[PDB]
């Protein structure tokens, strides 16, 4: 069947078409949806849609949302997909895991938008835009395909542009030596406490963090004779056996 | 000493039935031997007329060949009744069970006045003998006959030992009283009395039959025939003394009829010689005698693993052959003599017979070299073999056994066709030498096979196979026409073990010239004659040697023994074999010159490769940077000696052409503290390093690459650098802050990342710390192991035949080849490409899991792992894999002296994958123990093997790759490769990936991208498996056991959804292989769904 | 080393008059000198036995261990001029003739014409 | 049926991510009555789940919690306990322990480390107040569920000392004492009577626990309140359906009346 149009626990239908195949004839790539929030600023009026395609960036958004405005004309301006990690290259962070320079769901996209009149503008064009893809599969709303998937990751095997990553580790540098060198300052000079105390740093230490860690991380010579009682036991253990 | 007396009495428990299925068949021959006693006698007769009185039945006689002429006819001929012995191994009681049986010994002794004081010649006993066992069958048949148990039993004709000197009984069974169920025959023989005479006319050393030549089998056979009983004596006399001896020969016959040690014969062209009833009494005459002051070698008071290394140590150091031999008598020391007799001897002065002489010189060198590796092998204390020294059967797979072998398909005919058939000797002065055609026919095979190849072999054995001892009673002989002769083989196989070290040396230099022509000259031009020269080499002395134009779908041991037969044994003795020109050349043919003309030994474009790396690395060194290398070294592929192809220059498209160089700087502390700084200072370390080389080495280039597989951190970059000679180069830089900032990453990251981040270490220390150590092993070893190379390129392309390399990585591979070379403890260290990938095969379908950790010691022959280490590692194994239950992702577990921890090659593939590798070996190993070794059986083995699951989607780059990954397609113009193979890097460096293939890395990617819900596999070596034009490639793969029916869905089911019932989805396979043709538009070109 | 050569590996060391100095003197402590042993010991040991002796020849050419001695020794004392000065072999492994032709390049004697 | 280890190997390596059957086959070698055993599977589940699957993890802790509590001592609850809360999230593990603890129907140590909760993590989550309020309220502890008020007023800010009095007041309309829940609830009401959706539960609290005369005054009172154009309707859409399922032409007439003046 097509004709479903809404699944059980509140997720929106919105399926895609195909490009010609050398040996296929289809126009089926389904997704879900979803709206909801959370407290931050980055995760307002989102939206979950599971099962993306394979590299439906930013620029896909774009177009899709493109040929919505030209179907329904809503209201509809997309920014960005937070946990674009359907690879499985960016779960974990090394650098705020080992560092001190930026401090700190599965397989979705949860894309952002400008306005709630607007994330719920296309909801409900959403919605109607299931029915219609349940109804008839030819009258249907379409992202088309311009394939950055084709600009930028076929290719790998390429040589990288000498410009770009020496203007890319020059700024690197440019920063980092600056960080590091005011947070070496500033846990070589930090002497109060609120309390009147000072805090024993050692040398050339760089960082208040690092001295936190390590002590996060770093988590008797009583003589069996020449006392009195002590040896009134020894006596005694000799005498019973 | 401990757990192996415990495995003795197991192994003892394997076959303890000795007592239930051993009387009915003593009561059958209780019956047997009560016939025997009533059988009614005759008197004197004469040829003349015993000839019609034979001729008239149905029954006939056999005879030493050949049949008497009546103008010979003086002896008496008798029919008496026979005192009758049920002596020998199941009177001792030392029962195995077999599939073929064993024999109880039973002889028919002769009568005192059938024979005379001449009975040593002419043969007239042995047709006394065999006229004598003609009418005591066709009485015994008779007998049964009116008896009336026909239909159960049937007696047939056999040599006794393969020897037509004595034919013997071979009762046997068939389908209330029929015997099926134990040993399925025994042997009735007939031997002559004990007191006969004296040695002057019994040795090998005397002759009267006429032309004073040896008459070695002659005198054996009727001397071991008349003289036997001393034997059984001293049997029992050392049974009173000590009570180990049947647990000994049992021990003695597992371990010889695994090494498949019959008591046949070797002289007749047959693996053995050697018998366990010699074992027998060899242990013995050691029990009392051996040393060299005639010691009592071993004590008869300790048990029956001391006295059995004791005999596997004096026959392993002790010479019994070529310097020294051991003289006894049973009925008074027995000493060892250090003259030899020339012959695998030991001398009798109770009996005086040689009870070796069963055997060949061939075969005692590799019983005395086997007895010498299980010395070795049963010596070693930080590991025990008990399972790979008696329970293995490595005569199952013959060439298993031997390094190469080849057929001799002849059709000589007749035994009067003999002279213009065969171009050896002919007459009664070879036929007393000898016994018949085939006897001095593989006796000279081994002369002319031991003179023409000389120290290129290690050892050498021949078999006649198609022979057929089972000849029946109304036949004379196997009388047999066995394609082209009426001898009794069907082909003539000879098997070489060889020196891998000067196995394919292009010249072999004899003797030295001088102007007197010594023997050895005359010798030597007379075996080679119209290909031997005398040639100066380059230091200044003069040989006679003789040329050989190598090739590399063959050894030059093929075309040597080829003419060294078709020059000596016959004109038209064709050579057959096709294995080794099959698989020796499904290593791709690297596009080099006259690298079809060179060997395959050959590493020159390795050694070419280092070479352009030495003039990189002078250049690397010799600039000046703000922290100086400490030290460069390569650690990849062509450097290990492991590239599937041999890297040609300008091969752009293999994926094994940049090899990583690693680099290592100074101990600086002013390294930056976190991992993507400390990486964009290596980017800038490398960045600084290619301006100063475009700056001054303009004949270089130099261009960046991003990695990925070390993960987590996308700004890992190497440079690449393409060499004026034709290679590149990937360069890593590694630094001292690298563990422990990874080490630093475990400890504060958080409490459920930690066996994903220790995954990343792992592939870290896979890639950088650890695989340095791997290279400077294995490339160290691989001088002492010669084979190992062109094995391990072997295996990764009959690997990527069946699709494993994409999962798979190399250093499992390597390992797993390194195995049976470092292990050769069913075996020997393989010296051919047939019998070294073959090894691989069988033990990776021997291969278990739970209880097979595969532990290596990295060592030449004659450090290792110690004790301590060893059981760390087994510590290690034990405690990983039981927390572990059956590995759901940790698979395979290979340790080494590089690594104790085991897991550090082998984590990430997929139990898929991995039971796809251990049932395709054991497809493989059941299919060549079944089908046979044949071409077409070697190529059905090397099918890509698809068997259909789920898809497969065929694609197409829009180049056929061989040209530009630089190997020839076995074409015969060289020039249109020559001037097709872009013997120059591009001016524009954006091309490479249109010339090279991205299949892998697209397979990869997808790999990662659907990691849960289907595997991927494809092929990556385009060149090699693609086609002759070599343009083909699949991605084919398995869907999890989990998606195979429709699944609910949630938020977390990770897969492409097929929603058509509102809550149980399906993975939409059109959406998915549609997607997969969206990324491979310009790649793709066709798909196959079932 | 990895390979079943042994080396007695020397190295010779020498104080650095520090700059900005005063005394004539720069004499190590005694108990200086058994830190800069032990430390100099175990890293020379780690230089060899993370080695093959090729390796280790291409590694002592351009003078390197030298200079590590005095990177990873400079925290201790200053430390003037570090040479390693004898390396004695005292067993060789075996021959390995092919090793050897390896640590070269190849090499296959073949034929001259005989012309008599 | 699985009746078998091995075939119950067999589905966890068909699936391993399933903490249903992994729970079941622990369960399993609870029925052959092995806790140290079950122990080593639990740990062997922990070291062989795909560790992003949270909620199957939140089912094994209900496996070690439910081992730990039924069978096990003590010391090695509180030390399966303590790398609970090293490894996952550790108010819910706690407000589950609290409930696996309910359903155990222990409440003398209960109390004291619902007391210990509260100073470790009390004052900012509300799940805790919760289960305490309606342990103490059905297990006749009045007087102490009226003064653990004074300790949730102390921890609780203004941002959530309406929610945490609502729901006092919700449990002690439910299973505890209206003019008490009463009392609580026209302080906020004399805060805020502007507040619409508390006012909804409010009366419907009133209509479950089934007081007439007084869901009458607060329905009459409600429009003599503030009421804009959605609210009157909305509460209207309540009243009438409640009336329904004389004094319906009544607020008929009013319902009418308000549209225009």
């Amino acid at each position: 069947i097509e004709d479903i149009s809404a699944m059980k626990n509140g997720f929106i239908v919105v399926p895609f078409k195909l490009p010609d195949h050398k040996a296929l004839p289809a126009s089926l790539h389904f997704m879900f949806a979803k709206r909801h929030q959370s407290s931050n600023s980055n995760e307002s009026d989102c939206l979950f849609l599971v099962n993306l395609p394979l590299l439906s960036n930013i620029e896909h958004m774009k177009k899709f949302v493109g040929q919505l405005c030209g179907k329904y004309d809503t209201v509809s301006h997309v920014e960005e997909l937070l946990y674009n990690d359907e690879f499985g290259l960016h779960e974990v962070d090394l650098s705020a895991l080992t560092s001190d320079l930026m401090s700190s769901p599965r397989n979705t996209a949860l894309l952002k938008f400008v306005d709630a009149a607007s994330i719920n503008n296309c909801w409900n064009a959403l919605k109607k835009y299931s029915n219609l893809h349940a109804k008839h599969p030819n009258e249907l709303f379409e992202w088309t395909y311009t394939t950055p998937s084709f600009t930028t990751f076929v290719n790998f095997y390429k040589p990288l542009d000498i410009d770009y990553l020496k203007e890319d580790i020059h700024t690197h540098m440019a920063i980092f030596e600056q960080r590091e060198a005011q947070a070496q300052e500033d846990v070589q000079s930090s002497i109060v406490d609120e309390d009147g105390f000072t805090l024993v740093v050692g040398k050339n230490t760089k960082s208040l963090n690092s001295i936190r860690k390590k002590i996060l991380n770093k988590n008797k010579k009583a003589k069996k004779d020449f006392y009195r009682f002590q040896v009134r036991e020894r006596k005694k253990q000799e005498i019973n056996q | 000493s401990n757990i192996f007396k415990l495995q003795i009495d197991e192994l003892l428990e394997q076959v303890k039935l000795k007592q239930k299925h051993v009387l009915k068949v003593e009561k059958f021959l209780h019956k047997l031997y009560d016939i025997l006693q009533e059988i009614p006698d005759w008197e004197e007769k004469s040829l003349a007329e015993v000839d019609s009185f034979f001729k008239n039945k149905i029954v006939s006689v056999p005879f030493v060949d050949p049949k008497p002429i009546p103008q010979n006819t003086n002896y008496k001929f008798n029919y008496k009744k026979p005192d009758i012995s049920l002596i020998g191994s199941f009177a001792l009681k030392a029962g195995i069970y077999q599939p073929n049986g064993s024999s109880i010994d039973t002889l028919l002794t002769m009568p005192k006045e059938l024979f005379e004081k001449k009975d040593f010649l002419n043969f007239r006993c042995l047709h006394k003998r065999s006229v004598y066992l003609a009418y005591l069958t066709h009485h015994l048949l008779i007998l049964l006959k009116k008896d009336k148990l026909d239909s159960f039993l049937q007696l047939e004709y056999s040599y006794f030992d393969n020897d037509p000197l004595l034919p013997i009984l071979r009762i046997s069974c068939s389908k209330d009283y029929n015997f099926y169920k134990t040993r399925f025959s025994i042997n009735l023989l007939i031997g002559f009395p004990y007191k006969v005479f004296e040695p002057k006319k019994l040795l090998p050393n005397r002759n009267c039959i006429r032309i004073l030549p040896a008459t070695p089998l002659y005198n054996f056979s009727v001397l071991s025939s008349s003289t036997h009983e001393n034997y059984l004596k001293y049997l029992y006399k050392t049974k009173k003394q000590t009570e180990s001896f049947v647990e000994a020969t049992v021990l003695g016959r597992l371990w010889l009829q695994q090494r498949g040690f019959s008591s046949n014969m070797s002289h007749s062209g047959s693996l053995g010689g050697f018998g366990t009833f010699e074992f027998t009494i060899l242990m013995a005459a050691l029990l009392n005698g051996g040393g060299i002051n005639s010691n009592k070698i071993l004590l008869h008071g300790f048990s029956s693993y001391q006295l059995f290394k004791g005999v596997i140590k004096y026959l392993a150091t002790m010479d019994l052959c070529h310097d020294g031999h051991l003289q006894f008598h049973s009925n008074p020391a027995s000493k060892y003599i250090d003259e030899g007799f020339q012959t695998p001897t030991l001398f009798d002065k109770s009996t005086k017979v040689n009870i070796l002489t069963k055997m060949t010189v061939s075969s005692y060198q590799i019983l005395k070299e086997y007895a010498g590796e299980t010395l070795r092998m049963l010596n070693n204390v930080v590991q025990d073999q008990f399972s790979n020294i008696f329970l293995t059967n490595i005569s199952r797979f013959d060439n298993l056994k031997y390094d190469l072998c080849y057929d001799v398909q002849l059709p000589l005919g007749k035994y009067n066709n003999l002279e213009t058939s065969l171009a050896a000797t002919f007459g009664s002065m070879e036929r007393v030498k000898f016994i018949t055609l085939e006897n001095f026919l593989a006796h000279k095979i081994t002369n002319v096979a031991r003179y023409a190849l000389g120290d290129r072999i290690k050892y050498i054995q021949i078999e006649m196979v198609g022979q057929k001892s089972d000849f029946p009673i109304t036949k004379r002989k196997v009388y047999s026409n066995t394609g082209g002769n009426h001898f009794n083989f069907d082909f003539v196989r000879v098997k070489l073990i060889v020196n891998p070290s000067e196995c394919d040396k292009l010249v072999t230099k004899g003797p030295a010239h001088s102007e007197t022509m010594s023997t050895e000259a005359a010798v030597f031009k007379n075996f080679w004659g119209i290909k031997s020269s005398l040639r100066r080499f380059k230091d200044g002395s003069i040989t006679h040697c003789c040329v050989w134009s190598t090739s590399s779908s063959e050894p030059i041991i093929s075309s040597i023994v080829n003419f060294a037969l078709q020059k000596h044994v016959s004109k038209k003795a064709q050579i057959s074999n096709e294995t080794i020109k099959k698989f020796h050349n499904f290593l791709p043919l690297p596009n080099l010159p006259s690298s079809a003309k060179t060997s395959v030994l050959n590493l020159s474009s390795f050694f070419n490769l280092k070479k352009s790396f030495d003039d990189l690395y002078k250049i690397i060194f010799q600039m000046k940077l703000p922290l100086s290398v400490k030290s460069i070294l390569p650690v990849g592929s062509a450097f290990r000696y492991t590239s599937l192809c041999q890297p040609v220059p300008f091969a752009y498209s293999d994926p094994d052409f940049f090899q990583d160089v690693i680099l290592e700087f100074e101990t600086s502390p002013k390294w930056p503290d976190e991992i993507t700084s400390l990486e964009k200072a290596k980017t800038a370390f490398l960045l600084k390093i290619q301006e100063e080389l475009s700056a001054n080495s303009s004949t270089y280039r130099s261009f960046f690459s991003r990695d990925e597989s070390i993960p987590y951190n996308l700004e890992i970059v190497t440079l690449n650098i393409l060499t004026p000679e034709g290679y590149g180069f990937k360069f890593r830089v590694l630094t001292e802050r690298d563990e422990i900032l990874y080490l630093r990453a475990i400890a504060n990251a958080r409490n459920e990342l930690k066996p994903e981040l220790e995954a990343t270490f792992l592939k870290f220390t896979a890639k950088y710390l650890a695989s340095v150590r791997h290279t400077r092993t294995l490339e160290n070893i691989s001088h002492s192991y010669q084979f190992y190379s062109p094995v391990v390129r072997l295996f990764k392309r009959w690997l990527d035949t069946h699709l494993l390399l994409g999962h798979i990585t190399d250093e499992l591979a390597e390992l797993i080849a390194i195995k049976p070379f470092v292990d050769p403890a069913p075996y020997f260290i393989p010296g051919s490409l047939e019998n070294g990938f073959l090894k691989v095969l069988k033990f990776i379908s021997q291969w278990n899991w739970k209880d097979d950790p595969l532990i290596l010691d990295l060592v030449k022959p004659e450090e290792r792992l110690t004790l301590a280490q060893y059981k760390g590692i087994q510590m290690n194994f034990t405690n990983l894999r039981n927390s572990d239950p059956n590995g759901t992702h940790l698979q395979f577990f290979v340790a080494s002296k590089n690594d104790p921890s085991g897991i550090l090659y082998s984590s990430g593939i997929p139990l898929p994958i991995a039971t796809r590798l251990t049932a395709l070996a054991k497809v493989a190993v059941n299919l060549l123990q079944t089908h046979g070794l044949n071409q077409q059986t070697i190529n059905l083995l090397f099918t890509p093997g698809l068997k259909d699951y789920d898809f497969v989607v065929d694609l197409r780059t829009p180049i056929g790759l061989k040209s530009s990954c630089g190997i020839l397609s076995a074409t015969e113009f060289k020039n249109i490769t020559n001037d097709q193979a872009p013997s120059n890097f591009p001016e524009n460096l954006n091309d490479l990936s249109e010339k090279m293939d991205p299949t892998y890395q697209l397979v990869k990617y997808l790999n990662l991208k659907y990691k849960n819900s289907l595997i991927l596999s494809s092929r990556k070596y385009i060149g090699v498996n693609g086609g002759e034009k070599g343009d083909k490639n699949v991605i084919t793969g398995l869907i999890k056991p989990l998606f195979k029916g429709a699944h609910k869905f949630r938020v977390n089911l990770d897969c492409n959804v097929k929603p058509v019932d509102d809550e149980n989805v399906i993975l939409n396979k059109e959406a998915i292989f549609h997607e997969i043709a969206a990324f491979g538009n310009d790649m793709v070109i066709n798909f196959e769904t079932d | 080393t990895s390979d079943d050569y042994v080396l007695r590996i020397f190295a010779i060391a020498f104080t650095r008059k520090q700059a900005n100095q005063v005394k004539r003197h720069s004499y190590a402590q005694s108990s200086h000198i058994r830190a800069i042993r032990k430390v100099i010991s175990e890293i020379l040991t780690k230089e060899v036995q993370g080695s093959t002796l090729a390796q280790l020849t291409s590694k002592l050419i351009p003078e390197v261990i030298n200079k590590e001695i005095e990177n990873a020794t400079k925290d201790i004392f200053p430390l003037q001029n570090i040479h390693v000065r004898k390396v004695k072999l005292l067993k060789q492994p075996k021959f390995d003739v092919g090793a050897l032709m390896a640590l070269h390049g190849e090499g296959s004697g073949e034929e001259k014409g005989k012309k008599v | 049926a699985p009746e078998s280890v091995a075939d119950f190997e067999r589905l966890l390596i068909g699936n391993p991510n399933s903490s249903v059957v992994w729970m079941n086959y622990m369960a399993f070698q609870l029925q052959l009555s092995e806790i140290e055993k079950a122990r080593e599977l639990a740990e062997r589940a922990l070291k062989t789940i795909n560790f992003r699957e949270e909620a199957e993890k939140l089912n094994i802790w209900i496996a070690m919690l439910n081992l730990e509590n039924t069978f096990g001592t003590e010391e090695t609850l509180e030390e399966v306990f303590s790398r609970a809360c090293q490894y996952m999230d550790s108010y819910t593990i706690h407000t589950k322990l609290l409930g696996i603890y309910e359903i155990s129907e222990k409440f003398d140590k209960a109390a004291e480390l619902f007391k210990a909760t509260a100073k470790k993590f009390g004052g900012e989550k509300v799940s805790i107040w919760v289960s305490w309020g309606d342990f103490l309220i059905s297990h006749n502890e009045e007087q102490e569920a009226r003064t653990i008020l004074g300790n949730a007023l102390k921890a609780l800010p203004k941002r959530n000392h309406i929610e945490v009095v609502r729901k006092f007041a919700q449990l002690e309309f439910a299973k505890g004492d209206p003019e008490r829940g009463r009392s609580l609830f026209e302080g906020l009401v004399a805060d805020a009577p502007k507040r619409i959706d508390l006012w909804n539960v409010y009366v419907d609290q009133e209509v479950k626990a089934k007081d007439k005369k007084k869901v009458e005054d607060l329905f009459e009172r409600i429009i003599t309140k503030k009421i804009t154009r959605k609210q009157a309707k909305f509460f209207f859409n309540k009243w009438l359906q409640f009336e329904e399922s004389k004094t319906i032409e009544y607020v008929k007439a009013k319902a009418t009346e308000y549209v225009a003046s």
